[PDB]
């Protein structure tokens, strides 16, 4: 019940309400409160976010602690995390995120994601802003407002998904079907971004996004991606760029790192590495858990 | 296939946790199995009218049964429960859910928008927001991947049988979605191709013809009696070319289990 929470301050804003930092007056626990104001009743995004987060208990998924269910308002109570990965990268300028922290964060992200996928949930909006970090070295998947439970095999789902910069090629090309691979594409982009501190594919439109991808990884053909030339929004007029020497895509990356990134950015969603399989990649052989110091 | 076994395993756990109480109807003072059949048949029509996914229908029925497992409901309010359940299922499952206005409209103004939305809230409270329940449909689509080779008629006929089981709380409340799906899949396969529950599905599910038999003998009777059932919306639905007109196929006289 709301009487036990003291609001500390606003910290975010969604589409149906605001996020507050608050503290439990009795236990001391610091929490985030997502308020969802309630004429179509409970929003579909909140129905999915709540039903799915309830089943997703994992160290690397933001923890839904409680749901407070009044007449005009819905309050989601989450464990509090201090900062999002985007803010962290901006504050890490001229220092860089050290490789051991990049590796630890990716390893953690992949565990959280493998857990989602093993539980038939697609996240569909993985981007630095939706990844939260704490003062103990953890990073967690947050904001499941665009998530959905999927089936085996998948049906056609909502086309309007994933923030453009992080959006997989099978979505851009209008494929009838997409699945778990779309979230791995996003993490691939984020992996690259942690290293370079700039977005890998910062397009301004769908065709601009596709061309940026093609110029980096090569324009895909039937050999690299069987079926690509028949996909709904593929065009025979697409320029045909050669694939880059992959060491040039993220230069600071070592051999194992490049291998893993390349498997996360594989064109064919069928051959793109799963979060589960990625955990065993030699890139993680020496992974530890560094504790960065946050400015706030 | 990377997560196919994990997901199946997880759905087997969740269906036990999302299972209604098998005997709730005798605990219901005012409603009966027949009244529930009437409701579910109407939901089928609603799904047809608004061209909703089959999964959405299966979800709504799951929500209704769980709701009625702990909440007594007068017969004049049963449709309000079903309506709010169908709305929730649509919000959860559909790309483009119908608007509340549309759900209010198909009850023939039996209820108001305010009532529907208050019931939506109460259903959510009673189900603890646990809407992601496994359905017969979700198991079938997995089982379909074990066909050799795939047969559209088998797939549509299994869907048809699984759907018929939603109508009759007696006897189907006592079976788990995965078991009904196995009975529906074997029955469809045998009807169309003469084949039986494949060895590969024994390995996957642990179910055998022996363990499926009780559900199967129930479902075979349902299949045989379908033309005479008071409720006919599902048969009408499966005449569509969308489902390859499988409701027009003849059931087998015997199963030989
Ligand atoms: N800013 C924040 N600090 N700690 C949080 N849990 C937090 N926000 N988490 C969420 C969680 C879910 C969501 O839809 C949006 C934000």
């Amino acid at each position: 019940s709301m009487e036990n929470f003291q609001k500390v301050e606003k910290i975010g804003e969604g589409t149906y309400g605001v996020v507050y930092k608050a503290r439990n007056k009795l236990t001391g626990e610091v929490v985030a409160l997502k308020k969802i104001r309630l004429t179509e009743g409970v929003p579909s995004t909140a129905i999915r976010e709540i039903s799915l987060l309830k089943e997703l208990n994992h160290p690397n998924i933001v923890k839904l602690l409680d749901v407070i269910h009044t007449e005009n308002k819905l309050y989601l109570v989450f464990e509090f995390l201090h900062q999002d990965l985007k803010k962290f990268m901006d504050a890490s300028a001229l220092t860089g995120i050290p490789l051991p922290l990049i590796k630890s964060y990716l390893f953690q992200l992949l565990q959280g994601l493998a857990f989602c996928h093993s539980h038939r949930v697609l996240h569909r909006d993985l981007k630095p802003q939706n990844l939260l970090i704490n003062t103990e070295g953890a990073i967690k998947l947050a904001d499941f407002g665009l998530a959905r439970a999927f089936g085996v095999p998948v049906r056609t789902y909502t086309h309007e998904v994933v923030t453009l910069w992080y959006r997989a090629p099978e979505i851009l090309l209008g494929c009838k079907y997409y699945s778990t691979a779309v979230d791995i594409w996003s993490l691939g982009c984020i992996f690259a971004e942690m290293v370079t501190r700039r977005a890998l594919f910062p397009g301004d439109s769908e065709i601009d996004q596709l061309f940026r991808i093609f110029r980096t990884l090569g324009t895909p053909d039937e050999v690299v991606w069987p079926g690509v030339t028949s996909m709904p929004d593929y065009k025979p007029s697409f320029p045909k760029w050669a694939r880059q020497d992959f060491s040039k895509v993220v230069p600071p990356l070592d051999e194992d790192g490049r291998s893993l990134l390349s498997q996360m950015l594989h064109y064919d969603p069928n051959k793109r590495i799963s979060a589960k399989a990625a955990l065993a990649h030699p890139f993680f052989q020496d992974v530890t858990k560094p504790v960065p110091h946050l400015r706030l | 296939p990377d997560y196919h076994e994990d997901i199946h395993t997880y759905l087997r756990e969740m269906e036990v946790k999302c299972k209604p109480k098998v005997g709730y109807m005798k605990k219901q003072p005012d409603i009966t199995n027949s009244m529930r059949a009437i409701l579910v048949d109407w939901l089928v029509e609603v799904g047809e009218e608004y061209k909703l996914q089959n999964e959405t229908l299966h979800l709504a029925v799951n929500y209704i049964d769980r709701f009625l497992s702990s909440m007594s409901v007068l017969r004049g309010k049963l449709q309000l429960v079903g309506t709010a359940a169908m709305l929730l299922a649509s919000k959860f499952e559909e790309i483009y859910p119908p608007e509340v206005a549309e759900f209010v409209y198909i009850t023939d103004d039996t209820y108001t928008k305010k009532q529907v939305l208050r019931m939506e809230h109460l259903v959510l409270k009673v189900l603890a927001f646990d809407l992601a329940a496994p359905t017969i449909n979700q198991f079938l689509t997995q089982y379909f991947l074990h066909q050799q080779p795939a047969n559209c008629k088998v797939e549509s006929l299994a869907m048809f049988l699984g759907e018929l089981s939603l109508i009759d709380a007696d006897p189907y409340l006592k079976y788990l979605p995965s078991v009904i799906a196995a009975a529906a899949f074997h029955l469809a396969l045998y009807t169309v191709t003469g084949q039986s529950w494949p060895e590969s599905l024994v390995q996957k599910t642990g179910y055998t013809l022996e363990t499926l038999k009780p559900c199967l003998l129930d479902l075979h009777q349902t299949y045989l009696r379908a033309p005479q059932h008071a409720q006919q919306s599902i048969r009408e639905k499966y005449k569509n070319s969308k489902y390859h007109g499988v409701s027009l196929l003849n059931p087998p006289e015997t199963l030989n289990v």
